[PDB]
């Protein structure tokens, strides 16, 4: 699930809620 | 959790499946 953040320029700040960079977009659980 | 990247100036490399890092990203258990 996309978390509302991309990660081309900079890693995912949404890592704080468990999201991570996949294919340019921050996701958790698809 | 984590698992997207991070490092804070190196580190990571996925931990070869095992995660790593901490404050600066990585993941694993968390």
């Amino acid at each position: 699930i996309p978390c509302g953040e991309s990660c081309v320029w900079i890693p995912c700040i949404s890592s704080a809620i468990g999201c991570s960079c996949k294919s340019k977009v921050c996701y958790r659980n698809g | 959790x984590x698992x997207g990247x991070x490092x804070x100036x190196x580190x990571x490399x996925x931990x070869x499946x095992g995660x790593x890092x901490x404050x600066x990203x990585x993941x694993x258990x968390g």
